[PDB]
RNA sequence: ACACAAACGGCGCGCG
DNA sequence: GTCCTATCGATCTTCGGAAGAGATTCAGA
DNA sequence: CTGAATCTCTTCCCGCGCGCCGTAGGAC
């Protein structure tokens, strides 16, 4: 029994054990912080770093003796958090949310000194670890020889972390307080306080609006300068007028160079700032990026506040048609249970048709709730009076992508809609009422057993889920990458998913990153447009999706003839660092973790010319 | 409208528009009368200890003809009282004693006795009485017991689909589930023979037990299977033909009669066709003979010329065997009717399969399979078979049992014998043939109809039995050993088996539950919680998605959202508010009846079998107030479908619409707004909220905020109509009305609060008063308040001033802003109370001691001792401070210390001892203290007591004996020393007086008794023979990191704390008090939040007009119409108040409460609507919208347009930061292996998870990784030269090796495996 | 003599 | 009361679940 | 030596917080 299953050496012992220098905390968010920087409580320093503390008060001489220097730390005496200061001065530490997910559930920090005792966390950054602040807990370790600390900067430090490894794309997308303040800024107003004017450059754009003598979202023309980098990278300007709204000249302020200003001259939610921050770093590589990101997080914050970006109930506006079209519906459902009584129908066909005569309801609901949302707003510009997008609450919050969903807002404004019995049977009367509008008993009762459901669900899959993941972790760990080239000439083929009639997704992104296994054959025949063994990186499949390709051959891990591992060749990119792999590194974790952490969010329970 | 005195303080403004009927019915009155019905000595023989004797006795031995006979039993007076019993830490039992009546009946002649002896009241039992809370008192511990959702004893009937052994059959099961004794189950095999087996042994063929029941072959087929038959007439046997058979049939052959065809090969036969058939007398026709053949025989046969026997029923037919019989002068052969979906040949396909024949083969058979490889016996075999089901010693249905198993097989009458029988089997055998035959319908386990509840009296009562089989084994082999002459029933049974039995149950069970008594709330959802775990349920692994679904049946019995977080998800559950228990223990609820067009007042209890023949009108459904549905058709649930029904084609309605959820979502205001999710989430932080020291009420309520209190047990509640006359915060005493008080009493009642004490939650729980002297109160009135309460108003938390926008970010995702006012306010500060004890042990080196001499320990913490080495109550102690100075030879500072990190208050000292221990100053002076406050309260009630003796003397000495002049001036004990006779005025002297003793006596025995009492030691536990209780208070603020909850599922931590000028603030220069993220609404879907927050700004608006006008001097005219035109708002509301009545005077009073804000009610499916509360705003001085703008506190300048501001009610959950946060750097480590302690408690350190491994594999550190096992965790040589290093500056570690790997390789090695460590 | 300190295994309830 | 001493293993409140592959196992072929 | 219909010892997210609680039989 000690040795066999759960609670075994292996798994109570050996593959994980208890660690000294350790402790847990509660989570909390330090806007101030740079995404380099964590801020964790003096209490926890104090104790942490004492066989440091020891050695510089010896070092100092203070100390006659260790247990002196433990008698002096219990005075807790300024000269402690003096030297304590001095150790901490720039040591990495780790922290990790349970269960991890990823290897971008551990990164390292640098500390910062707090007088409280909740441990705090970068925004950005804790979205990547999944941490939610209805009270996680958190856990820190301090690495403590040299090896370690060069280690935890290295790699674990969170600026070298802004990239997915399951994907090379940035895990850093800015959170839904902070798009939503930019979104809202970057929106545009027909007619606004101070409209009209022409200004020379974003410094003055800035100082009208914090005088208040027009208003950010107010139209308005500029000029502007703007940084080209050559076909070498060599950066050069040009100069420019631009008619735009006063938000998006602030904002160009905090967009470094070599970044074109049309991106950002229009309303930015969370699908523009994705990428145009996946671009922004590709262009202009990482050191930019970190610097960049915490000044759009401080921003956001900023103009978020100042937006008032609050939500009241009057907010909800709700179509006169819902009223309309259920009675209308009514109607023709009792036409059909009545044709059912004549014995013109089926039951079950009258069953069918009905559910069919709600879905046409709802659909008519959805059409003129979130058609009045988004239309409402009637605004005068110099006479006369124009239509423009609705700056409602509600519909900012979902446009904007922060939060929500089209959904959402249906249930909320338009009708809580179909449903069905834990049996997946549609109950044969949808819930017609909204939530602006209380349920009634029984309609709230039904809604009961899919909340439950799907609690029920998440409650086994999430047990269910890490047993897989142990399952895969096991076999992959083998795998190494140790090989340059295994010498294979052999390749597989990669199609677009051809499916549902054309295709469902691109041949473009899943070419990326992998290298040929024969020379590409260019348009027409004979020629060849690429190598045998080409890193196939972005240009490339830009060029290849630009002439009239196919399908095209590609060397794989399987396929790779390495002994007792993998060649770097056949593996090619690495999401993490853009650039082929370095030699040496066990991709078989990172291949079973990639998949272990999307799997949580599985489920448990002639057309064209 | 007229309310009491307690009531015409706070009149809660409602807006509820159905005028309900019933009210609530008392909360805990599952548990009371669970154990009501259990404890008493019931003279009927059901339920109760007395029907578990009577189950097991008389108890009688073969040996001597000699028994023991029940007599009832009686059932004394526990040994302390609660507290008492809580103080000195154990269990508050009850003594069981019984009588019995012990003989021995002659021998050799009519068994009369040659002697019987009734017991002398033999004594074995102690079990917990029944707190008048409803719990359980047990050892230093108070316990709750919760209600058992188990699968009702009854028979079932079930079908598989898919899992039909891969064959896409349909598997068809059924079984017998007695209330006690052995499981019976029938099954279809895949090959469609029925099986029985039995306790899940293997397969059996279910035809053995109809042997074992006596029954032959034919009589078999008769009882399963309607006969076929043909006759010799006048040519080759003819088929008795009943055409109704050759339903669906098609013709192979001519049938004709009366010189007609009606069918031919290949023709179908149809009803109309029947008809004719039968109409027209085809009786009897020739089938071809090779049709005859096809047929299985329905009987054996002789050939009774040659007195032969050759024929086996079963046995399928030929063409020869026709001849045979025919050859044997038969004129007829009797045939099994059948059809191949009809009507299956089953029985007949188990009898192929059945290898038995005789009963002695199937009492053979079965006796073998049940005592494998043993020696069968015939009789031994029967009496075995006896014992499987027929006795109630080992196979028991009980009443319901029994009613239930009537119920399913459609038996009018529901009573019959708790042992089985050969029809209930052949009943539930054929019903299982019929399921087949496609004429039956499976049950559903889930639907509530088969599942019903225990309560704490039942599970008592078999725990008990259990006990008494064990006392059986004993009893039984003494009394067949015992003389009987000089033996007596003490001897015969001793107590110890039965006393454990119950003890262990108790403290032991999976049922039994620590109770959370975190706040009143907390208490009483957790004592009327449904679980489906424990003996006779389900496992919180072992259930599939469609148990744990909400069920139809479960409306208006069980909340849907209630069920907790986590795998209890489903299997944990709370009754409705107006549930109820049918006598059976099924869940009942009550229903209006639609008497013809008018609903009416008369309610019915229901369970979900009775409800599905009726419909169902949904609570709310407009009625004009004689009954009729203002629509002439209604929305109802006939079937638990939904679907309309016309007035008067409707049958029944709901008597409230809060009769859907619990009370612990009752809480909640709004709900009908918020979606389910956030909705459970709220519901279970309810019992999550820990009390607030400055708790005054919340704003915007539901309307339980009386009752929960009243029910929950923690608040005074007047006894009798009376008047109050005293105030000391610790007492309160009640002068009563003459209508209540009794002829030889006092005329007063007293109470004691209970103060500062700690929780099991280690939280306080002091009670406080909330009345004056002279105060009248009416029966039932609230007479002190407790924690989380306020006038007898359930008060958890604090109605906040809040806004919702964002606030540079410090506000993102749940994280929750906070002002520095708020902590200033003292809105969220707590207490907690901690208990800390030492013993001292008889320790082999020498017996310990407490002493101030301790060992070499400084002279401070000795000043904070007294001289017994004991710190002073109300002194202040931080983390080492010596608590208690025990110390051990060879001296030594064995003492209790402050828990490092931790600073607190001390207030407690109780000091217990074994027998022949001698006592300290400060323990005596604390006994002694004890027994003067004791003393106390013993004279003021002597003193009113007297004070009415001395009432009826001096009455009379208004007429007789008259010396008013100097009327008390004689003492009056001196007032018997008139010298009279038998005289009006003396009969009444001389008789009171000896009344006047009595009284004196009973004060000096009950003082003497306390005392004593209180001066006697305690039975501790072996090896320690001193005991020292001391309690340590903390007073707790707020700080980041604290979590905090809203009632709408709107969970958060805290992290910030801004100077007062920094917050946002209106045009009023008044700042908010919190500030909570917008964005989480939509994602949430829990508008109601919002709804309240906009209600409950406009309930302060509305008490801030009043304020002013208070503060003001307004004449009483102006508060009057004001508060009036407040409560007359609205809609067709349900509420009224007649302020005009109440003198001006409760006017004041009324309204001076009322200035902190209008207290609210808000029925859960029945609250006020949005255009009342735009009234309510226009009414107040706010915009109908609600929102207003604001001013940023940093710069003065104003935010853009209008925002969100509101006043919210908030509560504050037990899991603030200081108690989770931990950090080790260095500290001990484990005997078993070197790796660091764990947890708080000891100074364990964090277990890096395998998973992390996996994640720091991830990345390309390795070194790290190394440091992490070896140095950090696993290798003893290493850390203590890394420690070294450190000190010395270097940073670097030797590579070591995990000590535990060795561990591994011992044990592996110890196995019979040799293992070793390859140097090349 | 310049030095150790109080957990082994279960159960229930909650937590993200 | 304290303290010594020898096994420990039957009949009672038991059943409360179920996917997946190596024996052993049902029907002749 | 073919066949299913029979057959039983593996496994059941990672961590955390309290509370309780552990051989039988006997000199009387
Ligand atoms: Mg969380
Ligand atoms: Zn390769």
């Amino acid at each position: 029994d000690m040795i066999k299953g759960k609670q075994g050496r292996f798994r109570q012992n050996l593959l994980g054990k208890r660690v000294d220098y350790s402790g847990r905390s509660v989570i909390t968010v330090g806007p101030y912080l740079r995404l380099h920087q964590c801020g964790l409580p003096k209490k926890m320093a104090l104790e942490l770093f004492k066989p440091f503390i020891y050695g510089k008060l010896e070092l100092r001489g203070l100390a006659t003796t260790i247990k002196a220097a433990k008698k002096m730390v219990e005075r807790e005496e300024a000269v402690v958090w003096d030297i304590l200061d001095e150790v901490i001065r720039e040591h990495p530490v780790l922290l990790n949310r349970a269960p991890t997910l990823h290897r971008l559930g551990i990164q390292a920090f640098e500390p910062v000194l707090i007088e409280g005792k909740a441990i705090q966390l970068h925004p950005l950054v804790c979205a990547a670890y999944n941490a939610d602040f209805d009270g996680d807990q958190m856990a820190v370790h301090v690495p403590l020889t040299l090896e370690a600390q060069l280690e935890a900067r290295a790699l674990m430090m969170s600026t070298n972390n802004i990239l997915s490894p399951a994907n090379g794309e940035p895990i850093i997308v800015p959170s839904q307080d902070v798009v939503l303040g930019l979104y809202y800024m970057t929106r545009d107003c027909v007619n606004a306080k101070g409209e009209g004017m022409v200004l020379t450059g974003p410094k003055e754009a800035e100082r009208l609006y914090r005088s208040g003598l027009a208003s950010l979202h107010a139209r308005v023309k500029v000029r502007i300068t703007e940084y080209e980098k050559d076909a070498n990278g060599e950066l050069v300007a040009k100069t420019s007028l631009k008619d735009t709204t006063v938000g998006r000249a602030i904002l160009w302020m905090i967009v470094p160079k070599g970044l074109p200003y049309s991106i950002v001259n229009q309303a930015l939610g969370k699908k523009a700032i994705s990428k145009m921050l996946n671009t922004c770093y590709r262009i202009l590589g990482l050191k930019p990026t970190v610097i960049f990101a915490d000044q759009i997080m401080y921003t956001g914050f900023a103009y978020a506040a100042r937006s008032g970006a609050s939500v009241g109930i009057d907010d909800m506006v709700i179509p006169e048609k819902k009223h309309e079209i259920i009675s209308e519906a009514e109607a023709e459902v009792a036409e059909i249970q009545e044709q059912f009584q004549s014995g013109l129908v089926t039951a079950g066909e009258r069953y069918n048709k009905v559910i069919d005569i709600w879905a046409a309801a709802n659909d008519r609901v959805s059409k003129a709730m979130m058609d009045n949302l988004q239309t409402e707003t009637v605004i005068n510009r110099d006479g006369q009076e124009e239509k423009q997008v609705s700056f409602n609450s509600i519909y900012m919050m979902a446009d904007s992508g922060a939060r929500g969903s089209a959904a959402q807002i249906r249930q909320l404004a338009g009708m809580r809609g179909l449903m069905a019995k834990p049996d997946g049977s549609i109950i044969e009367t949808p819930i017609t009422a909204n939530f602006r509008e209380g349920l009634n008993v029984l309609q709230y009762f039904i809604s009961t057993h899919g909340a439950r459901k799907g609690l029920a669900d998440t409650a086994l899959k999430t047990a269910n889920s890490g047993y897989l993941t142990r399952r895969l972790v096991d076999v992959a760990q083998d795998l190494v990458v140790t090989e340059d080239d295994c010498g294979t000439h052999e390749g597989i083929m990669m199609t677009p998913v051809i499916e549902g009639g054309d295709v469902k997704e691109p041949l473009r992104d899943r070419v990326l990153g992998r290298v040929t296994a024969e020379d590409v054959l260019k348009p027409g025949t004979a020629d060849i447009l690429v190598p045998r063994n080409t890193l196939l990186h972005e240009q490339w499949c830009d060029l290849l999706e630009e002439n009239s390709v196919d399908a095209v051959k590609v060397r794989s891990v399987v396929s790779c003839d390495t002994d007792f591992g993998v060649c770097a060749h056949c593996y090619g990119r690495d999401l993490a660092r853009g650039h082929i792999i370095n030699k040496g590194e066990a991709i078989g974790v990172i291949a079973a973790q990639s998949i272990g952490e999307p799997g949580t969010q599985l489920t448990m329970r002639v057309k064209n010319k | 409208m007229v309310y009491s005195y307690t009531e015409k303080k706070r009149i809660r403004k409602d807006f509820g528009k159905r005028p309900q009927v019933l009210d609530v019915p008392y909360l805990l009155s599952i548990q009371l009368d669970s154990f009501q019905k259990f404890i008493e000595q019931d003279p009927e023989g059901q339920y109760g200890l007395e029907a578990a004797f009577r189950s097991v006795f008389p108890i009688q031995s073969y040996s001597g003809n000699s028994e023991l006979q029940y007599v009832s039993y009686r059932l004394g007076e526990p040994v302390f009282d609660v507290q008492e019993c809580q103080i000195r830490g154990v269990t508050y039992s009850a003594p069981l004693r019984v009588k019995l009546r012990l003989v021995i009946y002659e021998r050799e002649a009519p068994e009369g006795t040659v002697k019987d002896i009734k017991e002398q009241e033999v004594y074995m039992g102690e079990i917990p009485l029944m707190t008048d809370n409803g719990t359980f008192v047990i050892n230093g511990t108070e316990r709750v017991i919760v209600s058992q959702l188990h699968r009702s004893p009854g028979v079932f009937f079930d079908s598989d689909k898919g899992k039909t052994h891969s064959s896409g059959k349909v598997l068809y099961n059924a079984r017998i589930i007695p209330y006690r004794g052995s499981w019976l189950d029938f099954e279809f095999d895949p090959k469609d023979n029925l099986f029985v087996r039995i306790d899940r042994r293997r397969k059996l063929p279910a035809t053995i037990i109809l042997r074992a029941l006596n029954y032959t072959t034919e009589q078999i087929l008769d009882l399963f299977f309607e006969k076929v038959i043909f006759e010799i007439r006048d040519n080759k046997l003819q088929m008795e033909l009943v055409p109704e058979r050759l339903r669906g049939e098609t013709a192979s052959f001519d049938i004709e009669a009366n010189g007609k065809v009606y069918v031919e090969k290949g023709r179908r036969i149809t009803a109309r066709h029947i008809r004719q058939l039968e109409k027209d007398d085809v009786k009897l026709i020739e089938v071809p003979v090779e049709y005859i053949a096809g047929k299985v025989v329905a009987k054996d046969y002789i050939d009774e010329s040659t007195g032969e026997l050759i024929c086996a029923a079963n046995m399928e037919l030929s063409l020869d065997l026709l001849a045979k019989l025919s050859q044997s002068g038969h004129k007829r052969i009797e045939t099994l009717f059948t059809n191949d979906l009809d009507h299956g040949p089953y029985i007949s396909e188990t009898l192929r399969v059945d290898p038995t024949n005789d009963r002695l083969s199937a009492l053979v058979e079965i006796y073998r399979m049940m005592r494998p490889g043993e020696p069968p016996t015939r009789e031994a075999a029967e009496s075995l078979f006896e014992n499987l089901f027929f006795s109630e010693d080992r196979y028991d249905l009980s009443a319901v049992g029994r009613m239930k198993f009537n119920r399913s097989l459609l038996r009018e009458e529901i009573e019959g014998s708790g042992i089985l029988s050969k029809d209930d089997i052949i009943d539930v055998m054929k019903k299982l043939i019929d399921i087949r035959n496609g004429k039956g319908e499976v049950d559903d386990i889930d639907h509530l109809g088969n599942r019903r509840i225990r309560s704490v009296g039942e599970m008592a009562e078999n725990q008990f039995r259990v006990g008494l089989v064990r006392v059986e084994r004993a009893v039984k082999e003494r009394l067949s050993l015992g003389d009987l002459d000089t033996l007596m029933p003490q001897d015969m049974i001793n107590a110890k088996p039965i006393s454990a039995a119950v003890k262990e149950f108790f403290g032991s069970s999976q049922l039994s539950q620590f109770m959370d008594q975190n706040n009143p709330l907390s208490e009483i959802t957790h004592k009327r919680r449904i679980s489906a775990l424990g003996p006779g349920g389900l496992t919180r692994e072992r259930a599939g998605f469609e148990v744990r679904d909400v069920h139809p049946t479960h409306y208006g019995r069980v909340c849907p959202i209630e069920t907790p977080e986590g795998p209890n998800i489903g299997l944990i559950n709370s009754l409705s508010v107006y549930a109820q228990t049918n006598e059976y223990g099924f869940l009942e609820t009550p229903y209006r009846k639609v008497t013809d067009g008018v609903v009416t007042d008369e309610i019915h209890y229901l369970s979900a079998i009775e409800e599905g023949n009726y419909v169902i009108a949904q609570a709310n459904s407009n009625l004009d107030e004689e009954g009729h549905f203002v629509e002439d058709l209604v929305t109802c649930r006939s079937k638990g479908e939904s679907s309309l029904f016309s007035r008067d084609q409707v049958d029944y309605m709901d008597v409230s619409t809060q009769q859907v959820v619990s009370v612990g979502a009752s809480l909640i205001p709004f709900l009908e707004h918020d979606d389910a999710n956030r909705a459970l989430m709220g519901a279970n932080m309810q019992r999550q909220a820990v009390p607030t020291l400055r708790a005054d009420k919340p704003l915007v309520g539901t309307g339980m905020e009386r009752a929960v209190a009243v029910d929950s047990g923690v608040t005074a509640v007047a006894k009798r109509g009376g008047v109050v006359q005293y105030v000391d915060a610790s007492r309160i005493v009640i002068k009563v009305n003459e209508d209540e008080m009794y002829p030889g009493e006092a005329g007063i009642d007293i109470y004691n609060l209970t103060k500062y004490t700690r929780s099991n939650q280690n939280t306080c729980i002091n009670q406080m008063p909330c009345v004056s002297l002279g105060e009248p109160v009416e029966r039932g009135d609230v007479l002190a308040d407790g924690p989380s309460t306020d006038l007898g108003e359930l008060a958890l938390g604090q109605n906040m001033r809040v806004a919702f926008m964002p606030w540079n970010g410090y506000n993102f995702e749940d994280s929750i802003l906070v002002s520095e006012r708020v902590v200033q306010e003292d809105r969220f500060t707590t207490i907690h109370i901690q208990e800390l004890a030492c013993v001292s042990r008889d320790t082999k080196l020498g017996p310990e001691e407490i002493t101030a001499d301790i060992p070499n320990v400084g002279e401070a913490a000795l000043s904070k001792l007294d001289e017994s080495g004991i710190v002073y109550i109300g002194a202040e102690v931080t983390g080492g401070d010596i608590l208690v100075g025990k110390v051990t030879p060879k001296v030594k500072d064995s003492s209790l210390r402050v828990p490092n990190g931790v600073s607190g208050t001390v207030i407690d000292v109780q000091v217990f001892t074994r027998d022949g221990v001698e006592k300290d100053k400060r323990a005596l002076e604390i006994e002694e203290m004890q027994l003067k406050q004791a003393k106390k309260d013993l004279s003021e009630e002597l003193q009113i007591l007297e004070a009415g003796l001395f009432s009826r003397i001096r009455a009379v000495l208004v007429a007789g004996g008259v010396e008013a002049e100097k009327l008390d001036k004689l003492p009056r004990d001196r007032w018997l020393e008139l010298g009279l006779t038998d005289e009006e005025k003396q009969n009444q002297l001389e008789q009171l007086a000896e009344q006047y003793d009595e009284l004196k006596h009973e004060f000096e025995k009950k003082l003497e008794a306390k005392r004593r009492k209180i001066t006697q030691g305690d039975d501790l536990a072996p090896g320690v023979l001193k005991i020292v209780k001391v309690y340590l208070a903390v007073k707790r603020r707020i700080q980041p990191g604290d979590k905090m909850a809203g009632r709408h599922g709107n969970k958060g931590v805290i992290s910030k704390i801004n100077p007062i000028e920094d917050m946002p603030y209106d045009e009023n220069g008044t700042p908010v008090d919190i500030v909570l993220n917008p964005l989480g609404v939509p994602s949430r879907m829990n508008i109601g939040q919002i709804l309240e927050t906009h209600l409950g700004m406009a309930a302060k608006g509305i008490g801030d007009k009043i304020n002013a006008m208070l503060k003001q001097q307004q004449e009483v005219a102006k508060l009057r119409e004001f508060i009036q035109r407040a409560y007359d708002l609205g809609a067709d509301v349900r509420q009224k108040v007649d302020l005009s009545t109440f003198s001006d005077e409760e006017v004041m009073r009324l309204a001076e409460n009322l200035r902190k804000g209008m207290p609210i009610a808000t029925p859960v499916f029945d609250g006020a609507k949005e255009a009342e509360i735009k009234e309510l705003l226009k009414l107040g001085d706010l915009p109908t919208s609600g929102q207003i703008r604001l001013y940023d506190g940093r710069t003065g300048e104003q935010f853009e347009r209008p925002v969100t501001v509101g006043y919210m009610y908030m509560l504050k959950l037990n899991h603030l930061v200081d108690d989770k946060m931990h950090a080790r750097s260095t500290g001990s480590y484990s005997l078993v292996t070197q790796q660091p302690l764990g947890g708080k408690a000891q100074f364990g350190g964090q277990r890096f998870g395998e998973m992390e491994v996996w994640a720091l594999e991830a990345y390309g550190a390795a070194y790290t990784l190394q440091e992490m096992l070896t140095v950090k965790s696993d290798d003893v040589n290493g850390r203590t030269k890394m420690y070294k290093n450190i000190v010395d500056g270097n940073h670097q570690m030797e590579p070591g090796m995990p000590e535990s790997f060795n561990v591994l390789l011992k044990e592996i090695r110890s196995l019979g495996i040799n293992i070793e460590l390859e140097d090349e």
